[PDB]
């Protein structure tokens, strides 16, 4: 998928990944130590799977 | 050897006369086949592929 539509789909930092998310319908793929603060601080994100 | 023409070898050699042989090969094995989704459907690469 991320072959096809490598303009959109990939954001150039951790932080337009959060807003993408809480905009968008987006599922953005973070390291786990940064979601841990994110989805401590916004709580209205979460951590989907393992 | 002439300095216009360049060398006219008498290349024949025939005391013995038969020398080498060759091998048949690869021959790319042109396979006819249709396009059928999901079988032979296309790419959304974003170029145009050989
Ligand atoms: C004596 O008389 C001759 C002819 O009357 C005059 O011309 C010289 O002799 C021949 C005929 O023109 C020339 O030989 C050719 O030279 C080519 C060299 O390629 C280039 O070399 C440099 C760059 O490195 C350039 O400055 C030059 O202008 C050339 O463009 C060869 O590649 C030629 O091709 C063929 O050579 C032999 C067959 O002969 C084979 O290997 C191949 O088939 C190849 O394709 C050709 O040989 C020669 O260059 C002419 N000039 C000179 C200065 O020698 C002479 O001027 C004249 N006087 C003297 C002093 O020689
Ligand atoms: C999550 O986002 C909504 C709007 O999308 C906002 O109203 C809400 O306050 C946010 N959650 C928190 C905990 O701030
Ligand atoms: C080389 O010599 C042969 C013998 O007659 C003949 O093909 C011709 O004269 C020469 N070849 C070429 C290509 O000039």
């Amino acid at each position: 998928f991320m072959s096809s539509r490598r303009q959109s789909v990939l954001v150039k930092s951790n932080e337009e990944g959060i807003q993408r998310v809480l905009t968008s319908d987006y599922a953005f793929l973070m390291e786990s130590t940064t979601i841990e603060f994110v989805t401590q601080r916004n709580c209205n994100l979460t951590q989907i799977g393992g | 050897w002439d300095p216009a023409s360049g060398l006219n070898m008498t290349e024949s050699q025939k005391g013995k006369p038969a020398n080498i042989t060759d091998s048949l090969s690869n021959r790319s094995l042109i396979v006819t086949t249709i396009l059928e989704e999901p079988y032979v459907l296309f790419k959304k690469s974003d170029k145009p592929l050989y």
